[PDB]
């Protein structure tokens, strides 16, 4: 019911960063499925934390224009797992990030659809 | 009158198929269900 | 509805009391006859199995809607997957009649092997809970009350056995249920405990 | 809304009554059966009333506590002798239950009649209400009437062997006293057995 | 010539439900008699609707005492048969073996407190799509019932069922957003001298309260 | 098109005690008569009520002799089907053959010395649940009878079924503790110059013994 | 009875025959001819003692 | 009336089945045991 | 003896338009009442004629 | 019923209504064991043999 | 009916036993079963015998708290024969072993349910 993150602490920018989502396994209830749609959410110190990314069910696959075109999501649900890759390392990658799910609105994705997440920081700072 | 929805007879006798009751010469809260208080109590208005 | 607490009986209350409306209603699915009319699997033994109805798992569909009733009555219907020769003896056998051809023996043939099989006990009525065990030596206190609180023996439809046995499944019959006990659901540990359903 | 019940030579009687509660039946079956062989008789002389002690109910005692008690008990009487004398016994059971404080006390008790017995779960308390009952409230109350029948997997009991009923007694709101109630309650029972019969006699003591 | 006959496939394969009967091995076997035995039931919607079980409040008591404060409201939660409240019930407890429902649920409230000590409470249900109330002039204007203590201790209210469609889900265990079937709201209206004393609550089935669609989930 | 059928799967296999015939192959025999040959029996348990056999005391001897002195039992045995002392009759060979058992069991004594020996004994039961008796004064509280020689030399007692359950049980041969179903205790109440003779002893069925189901231990 | 309206009770009474010493304790009285009661809206009992004797 | 259940009549004729038997123009012990002396013999009191 | 039958070459494959039913296994549903719903069509070739389309 | 091709006979003619109903027949070709479960039920009900 | 032993007799302190049980078969009867409890006994001169461990049906093992670790009991079943395993050699072992079989009351285990046994004495004397 709660999501677990690895893969993050203290780093040096230009590395090379594949976060991981160690999912409590997603016990989520019955057959109306299809829905499943995950995410990634960035937080502030003190602003508002704000969407990154978003999957969709199958195959769609879109990005915050600030960061549109540097990262690469997927998830594989043959095991059930979704991760996070980190190339073009720039100085504006310092948040926490969040693996959590997305509620597809008509106006936009909403939030969790659950209790809360830890989450997993990556400050770069040369 | 369990789970079985055949409409052609048992091929063999009853007495092969189960085992047999006697007799000798659950059920009491299809009655107690039935023996439930449900108008209103007091005076009514309104 | 006001009425008096302590007095234990029952009192129900309609919708017509603000002004509403009662409907109709089918109760098919909840007949204990029909809903315990079904196989369920049991975590069997190579050779010498004990067909005991408590054997299933109390988790299971069949498992704990069968544990809420004290005294029960059913025939009961096996399926086994086996190698081999397999041979059944009615309740209360010497052991050594699980080697003897005469006994109702079903020869091999695939890939599996259905029968149907009386009720075979001395008593009127079986139960799933007994009062019988009327209840430094830390561990031997605990492994003797541990194993002096089982059932008594004769609460059985008998036995198989056969080479090797793979699977086996129960399925009862005519079943009749005397005197409720509790059944309890999991406990959530948030605000709710949620099944994920059907959805992509 | 008095009630008096008699069970031979003994009486009792009470003035806040509210009703009998009859569990699982409210006549009794066949007690001729094969089993017997026609050798069966009935005891009259040993349905009547003897006391026990419970225990104390204090405000200190949170919800989920429990008491039980195990009938048939070491009884003295001519009944604790048919025990001695025969091999074979069925009989039903008439129980009542009294605690005693002064209308100004809070809380609440719940007795029940329960067949077999042992060691219920701590979340099955939640559910007691499946077995023939009744509550306690000293607001209202003071008494608890049952009636229950004689039920097993067999026709006839070896008490030495086996106890199929069982009397606990629950709290499910703390008692309170308010200045203006008493202190602490005791609680006490009354049982009496009903239609008894045996069979099967022993040689003498030695 | 003999009668000719066409084996067909897909058909005759082993399934754990179907409605038909196996070969009999022993035969000429009687029971000892057991009629008129004390305590039977055929239908588990029976004890469900003659034996009523207690709820689950905060604290583990089935139970809420009178608050002295500002504040009003007694307990306050989601109607569904997988709620933490009714976690205990029997109800919950039977309904987890199958996937929809439909009818009528009863809730039983009884006063403990002493000969002089009154109170006065109120129980409304507000459907799906707004917010529920906090206060009870709020709650008002929802569908409710309003008793208070006397001579009979006992009050006895039924939840209607309401919805669009003809059944509603047992399942989904929400830890989540988006209530699909409504809250209901416990309010304390006044009392006098009542503090510390409690309010019992039971809950049991109605009159056409009904359950289908069997499942295991292995609970 | 024909008549389409659909082949089962589990149904079908050999069973050695099924219901079922097989198919011919020799036709049009006919037999030699045989009507009305002397000496039929159709029931396995009318020969067991119409012809007792002798019991078995120690020494290989169907009898026991009358002792002189302050020891008054004759002999002591459980009350089984597999008992020592019933090893040799009809009655525990054909029931070594089934599993349960109910109903009466009749033993027949004769007395055999000179007409100048008198005797007078006395049979009691003892249910479980408390040691035997071992003197007369204390079997007189158990279900007894008494008798004595005379003209007719012969008696007969039934010892009844008396159990909490409908049916018991043929095996466990015990070789240990923990006795089920009593014991029977024969006595010699007084004598008048009998000093060496021998009392006879039988075993058969009774009026409503029953036998069920049967089993194959190879014995 | 006499006590307030907020005081409770409850009493018995038994009568021992001759032959052995009488009881002490009421769980002992409890098998011989006795009767139970306790306070209510009417405060008074009546108990007869039966005439038991050989002559 | 041995051991056989089915209700569904034999397919091939009794001739083909089993033997015939003729007729010339156990079962004594049901005879004898149903004559056997019950009663008390001698003069009953109490 | 049993009933003798001869099991046929050439019948009983899989044929997906034949007029045969399947088995069973999931029993004494009732569904919700949808009697006199607006707007039913049975035949396809009645819209064809109460309804025209633009050339 | 939504996953039938839309240029199918079935599937377009399907799909001039709007509403609709009808009872299904599936026939399946695995591996293993094949287990169905009903409208709205938990998914972890998907590996329990007692379903059908 | 009636168990031998063996690998018993005269033994030097500080060796290494494993006592067998030579059972005469076990023709025990009915499938009244898994009340299947064996156990161990030992005697001392002119003093009671006492027990020494006793075994459950499936997997249960408790031991005289005199002897409480040093000693390790097993039955297989599958060949249907019992030992007892010897290590840690005190003085305290001079004492006669008798494998038998347990009665498992509510007090506690009861003797035999059985005839006698045989016994195999392991007599240590340095």
């Amino acid at each position: 019911v709660q999501l677990q993150e690895s893969g993050g602490g203290l780093v040096q920018p230009g590395g090379s960063l594949r976060l991981s989502c160690v999912a409590s396994g997603t016990v989520f209830s019955i057959n109306d499925i299809s829905i499943n749609h995950l995410g990634w959410y960035r937080q502030a110190p003190g602003k508002e934390r704000e969407l990154v990314a978003a999957i969709t069910a199958d195959g769609t696959s879109a990005y915050e224009d600030s960061v549109k075109g540097r990262f690469i999501i997927s998830r594989d649900d043959a095991k059930k797992m979704v991760y996070l890759q980190m190339n073009s390392l720039k100085p504006e990658d310092t948040a926490v990030y969040y693996c959590n799910g997305l509620r597809a609105s008509n106006a936009g994705w909403e939030p969790r659809f659950g209790t809360w997440g830890q989450g997993t920081q990556v400050t770069v700072s040369s | 009158s369990g789970n079985t929805g055949s409409i052609i007879n048992n091929y063999y006798m009853q007495q092969y198929q189960n085992s047999m009751d006697t007799q000798l010469g659950n059920d009491w809260f299809s009655k107690l269900a039935s023996s439930a208080f449900s108008g209103l109590f007091g005076a009514l208005l309104a | 509805t006001t009425s008096t607490g302590e007095s234990a009986d029952p009192v129900t209350a309609t919708v017509e009391n603000y002004g509403g409306e009662t409907q109709v209603q089918r109760r098919h699915h909840t007949d204990v006859s029909f809903i315990l009319d079904r196989f369920v699997k049991v975590t069997p033994k190579d050779s010498i199995n004990v067909l005991d109805l408590m054997q299933t798992p109390s988790h299971t569909l069949v498992g704990a809607l069968l544990r809420t009733a004290t005294y029960y009555f059913a025939d009961l219907e096996v399926a086994v997957k086996h190698k081999g020769d397999l041979t059944w003896v009615p309740n209360g056998a010497p052991v050594a009649a699980l080697d003897n051809t005469t006994n109702p023996t079903a020869y091999h043939k695939a890939p599996l092997t259905r029968l149907a099989l009386p009720y075979t006990a001395p008593h009127r009525v079986l139960a799933t809970v007994y009062n019988g065990k009327c209840k430094v030596r830390g561990d031997l206190q605990v492994l003797a009350q541990k194993a002096a609180r089982p059932l008594p023996t004769s609460f059985n439809y008998g036995a198989i056995k056969a080479t090797r046995v793979t699977e086996l499944l129960y399925r009862m019959k005519r079943a009749e249920t005397y005197c409720p006990r509790p059944l309890l659901a999991v406990h959530p540990s948030a605000a709710r405990h949620k099944q994920k359903i059907v959805a992509p | 809304r008095i009630l008096t019940t008699r069970n031979g030579h003994t009486t009792s009687t009470t003035q806040s009554s509210v009703g009998i509660t009859h569990g699982y039946a409210t006549a009794e079956d066949f007690v001729n059966g094969p089993n017997t062989s026609g050798l069966e008789t009935r005891v009259v002389q040993a349905e009547r009333f003897f006391k026990t002690h419970l225990f104390d109910w204090v405000t200190s005692d949170p919800f989920g506590r429990y008491y039980l008690l195990e009938l048939p008990t070491d009884h003295k009487g001519v009944y604790g002798s048919l025990t001695d004398s025969y091999a074979y016994m069925r009989n039903g059971w008439d129980v009542e239950v009294t605690a005693v404080g002064n209308q100004f006390n809070g809380g609440c008790l719940l007795v029940a009649m329960v067949p077999e017995l042992c060691s219920i779960e701590q979340r099955e308390l939640f559910q007691l209400t499946l077995f023939p009952h009744q509550f306690i409230n000293p607001r209202t109350n003071m008494t608890a009437h049952i009636k229950v029948p004689f039920v097993g997997v067999n026709r006839y009991d070896q008490y030495k062997v086996h106890k199929p009923w069982t009397l606990v007694v629950m709290v499910v709101a703390p008692l309170t006293v308010n200045t203006e109630g008493a202190p602490q309650i005791k609680v006490y029972a009354n049982i009496a057995p009903t239609n008894v019969h045996v069979a099967g006699e022993f040689p003498s003591k030695e | 010539g003999i009668f000719p006959v066409a084996c067909s496939d897909g058909y005759g394969g082993l399934v754990t439900t179907d409605p038909k009967t196996a070969d009999p091995v022993y035969g000429k076997v009687f029971n000892p008699p057991r009629n008129m035995l004390p305590g039977r039931f055929t239908n588990l919607l029976d004890v469900a609707e003659a034996c009523p079980t207690f709820l689950h409040f905060d604290g583990d008591v089935p139970y809420v005492t009178t608050k002295t404060d500002s504040d009003r409201v007694l307990a306050q939660f989601d109607l569904s048969l997988a709620a933490k409240h009714m976690s205990n019930t029997f109800l919950a407890g039977l309904a987890q073996y199958y996937t929809q429902y439909s009818g009528t649920v009863n809730l039983h409230f009884m006063f403990t407190g002493p000969t002089d000590a009154k109170a006065r409470y109120m129980i409304a249900i507000a459907p799906p799509g707004m917010e529920p109330p906090k206060t009870p002039e709020a709650a008002a204007h929802c569908i409710h019932a309003e008793w208070d203590t006397g001579l009979n201790s006992k009050f006895t209210f039924s939840i209607p069922y309401l919805s669009a469609a003809d059944y509603a889900y047992t399942a989904s265990d929400a830890a989540e957003t988006t209530n699909v079937q409504g809250w209901v709201c416990l309010f304390q209206i006044t009392h006098g001298k009542a503090e510390g004393d409690a309010l019992v609550v039971l809950a049991s089935a109605g009159k056409d309260f009904e359950l289908r669609l069997p499942v295991d989930a292995r609970q």
